[PDB]
């Protein structure tokens, strides 16, 4: 439905998904192809 | 927490005559009624 972009469906997966994978039957190791979200601090050296 | 997310472990038994397999039946009906994001399941002497 187009609501979630790339970062948003990474952040999900992340968040919810990928501990649980992690702790299932039989998996040795989880690779999550993207990133969970962090609080960013984009800083500006003009007005620093 | 119970599997790495917010939890809240409930006790109970089946009352005289009626099993412990129904009785968990009707939990696990109840538990589908509850509002969105509100999931559940067995531990301890109920997983086994």
């Amino acid at each position: 439905d187009g609501t979630m972009t790339q970062e948003d469906i990474s952040d999900y997966v992340a968040a919810n998904m990928k501990d649980a994978i992690s702790r299932t039957s039989g998996v040795g190791d989880v690779q999550l192809f993207g990133s969970q979200y962090a609080m960013r601090i984009w800083m500006n050296p003009n007005e620093l | 927490r119970y599997n790495g997310l917010p939890s809240m472990e409930i006790l109970g038994q089946a009352a005289p005559g009626k099993s412990t397999g129904e009785a968990m039946e009707l939990m696990e009906q109840l538990a589908s009624k509850l509002p969105t994001g509100v999931g559940y399941d067995w531990t301890g002497m109920s997983y086994q």
